[PDB]
RNA sequence: GGACGCGACCGAAAUGGUGAAGGACGGGUCCAGUGCGAAACACGCACUGUUGAGUAGAGUGUGAGCUCCGUAACUGGUCGCGUC
């Protein structure tokens, strides 16, 4: 049977200065096998903890590592800014090796509002036969938040994707846009277009439109 | 002075056959143990491979077995992945990493490559199409104003945007590419600014894509309405 | 009485053959675990384990001891005989 590292929480949000514990449970004993990694968002992995418990050359104190049977800790005692990344897992007490799915260890901030921005498709791109629709919602926290898009008023479903932004390195909020896809003859069929935004920091639902043709 | 830089990465179709390379150097492989490992795009990490020392034994992850062959040229400090009958799953980053001196550092993997990336796909590769995302004929929301440019329906990743060659940086948002049912990737960049100076300030997104010999400059400007 | 001499019997270091014993006679080897050699496996070293291992050996030891049948050094013992 493959050895299974089962890590939680699979997120996390902290402020700096906190203690945090992040878990990984192996399927079966792993003897002391395991590591623990540092990963930034475009970077390569870290390398923090070997051998369950062992800090590895370089890497700062506060970040220790222990073992309880099959159970495995990584503690970052005290937080620091540079502290917020993905931490994995793994065990390598035999072939395959295994990682755990890891933690995202984000960090806390005060409530934040979105701005929230629609963009019409552009005539240049009707010209090609497909209509995209963009909303934006900018440097909003927590990061949890809820998009719709309405045509004439209609729930749109299943013709739409969203993408967000890494926690900002500095004001630490999060944006968010959505695309709307639609055939150029859908598109000039309906008239107003919109998308409903609520947030927690929204007093109350927040609706951005235009209407197709004005402009 | 240690250092792994993989090599080889790029788009292939599906059961097509691709191999990277892993270039060592500040070190001698022939005195490790080297892993390969992947991460799907937002996904975690998955061990795929590895090569004993002294004995070239090699192991795989399940994902792979019968598909994949680690490997290693010492007269060239290099380690390869030879990878056949590719899948759209094996789509990823692939690492490769060294295994420490049990000494020092047990079996953690204290080196690391940058990554190269391995895209599996029956699309071709396409310039993306960058069309404006103009700022409303509106003023309010935030005290500023929004606009960007949406890179649409390029292959395969990645992109880079800048805004006016890099002078603005400030405000900026360049969103994570979204893969598209067609196939296709599409991102938008976007950027906040003083709705006081938009038919006065200059907005220029810079968009270049150079799997596709693809760079493009579009200026933003208030639509005529 | 005792000494010398011969013989027999017993004893006996040593030694050839023999057949039971497995870990409380051992060594070798293998196996498991742990640590070390730039070393997870394979290779080597060190440590640990026999409620890890055949007394058909699976040994370029079945080695020691023992069971049982012989040869036997001689410092021994006993008895008989010869002589002093
Ligand atoms: C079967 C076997 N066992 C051996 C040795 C041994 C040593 C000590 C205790 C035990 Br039980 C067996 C051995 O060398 N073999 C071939
Ligand atoms: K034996
Ligand atoms: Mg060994």
């Amino acid at each position: 049977s493959d050895i299974q590292m089962t890590q939680s929480p699979s997120s996390l949000s902290a402020s700096v200065g906190d203690r945090v514990t992040i878990t990984c449970r192996a399927s079966q004993s792993v003897s002391s096998a395991v590591a623990w990694y540092q990963q930034k968002p475009g970077k390569a992995p870290k390398l923090l903890i070997y051998s369950a418990s062992s800090l590895y050359s370089g890497v700062p104190s506060r970040f220790s590592g222990s073992r309880s049977g099959t159970d495995f800790t990584l503690t970052i005692s005290s937080l620091q800014p540079e502290d917020f990344a993905t931490y994995y897992c793994q065990q390598s007490y035999s072939f395959p090796s295994t990682f755990g799915q890891g933690t995202k260890v984000e960090i806390k901030r005060t409530v934040a509002a979105p701005s929230v921005f629609i963009f019409p498709p552009s005539d240049e791109q009707l010209k090609s036969g497909t209509a995209s629709v963009v909303c934006l919602l900018n440097n909003f926290y927590p990061r949890e938040a809820k998009v719709q898009w309405k045509v004439d008023n209609a729930l749109q479903s299943g013709n739409s994707q969203e993408s967000v932004t890494e926690q900002d390195s500095k004001d630490s909020t999060y944006s968010l846009s959505s695309t709307l896809t639609l055939s150029k003859a859908d598109y000039e069929k309906h008239k107003v277009y919109a998308c409903e935004v609520t947030h927690q920091g929204l007093s109350s639902p927040v609706t951005k439109s235009f209407n197709r043709g004005e402009c | 002075e240690v250092q792994l830089v993989e090599s080889g990465g790029g788009l292939v179709q599906p059961g097509g056959s691709l191999r990277l390379s892993c270039a060592a150097s500040g070190f001698y492989i022939s005195y490790s143990s080297i892993h390969w490992v992947r991460q799907a795009p937002g996904k975690g990490l998955e061990w795929v491979a590895s090569i004993s020392p002294y004995s070239g034994s090699t192991y795989y992850a399940d994902s792979v077995k019968g598909r994949f062959t680690i490997s290693a040229d010492t007269s060239k400090n290099t380690a390869y992945l030879q990878m056949n009958s590719l899948r759209a799953e094996d789509t990823a980053v692939y690492y490769c990493a060294r295994q420490g001196y049990r000494r020092r550092s047990g079996r953690g993997f204290d080196y690391w490559g940058q990554g190269t990336l391995v895209t599996v796909s029956s699309a071709s590769t396409k310039g993306p199409s960058v069309f404006p995302l103009a700022p409303s004929s509106k003023s309010t929301s935030g005290g500023t104003a929004a606009l960007g440019c949406l890179v649409k329906d390029y292959f395969p990743e990645p992109v880079t945007v800048s805004w006016n060659s890099g002078a603005l940086t400030s405000g900026v948002h360049t969103f994570p590419a979204v893969l598209q049912s067609s196939g296709l990737y599409s991102l938008s960049s976007v950027v906040t600014v003083p709705s006081s100076s938009l038919g006065t300030q200059t907005y220029i997104c810079n968009v270049n894509h150079k799997p596709s010999n693809t760079k493009v400059d579009k200026k933003v400007e208030p639509k005529s309405c």
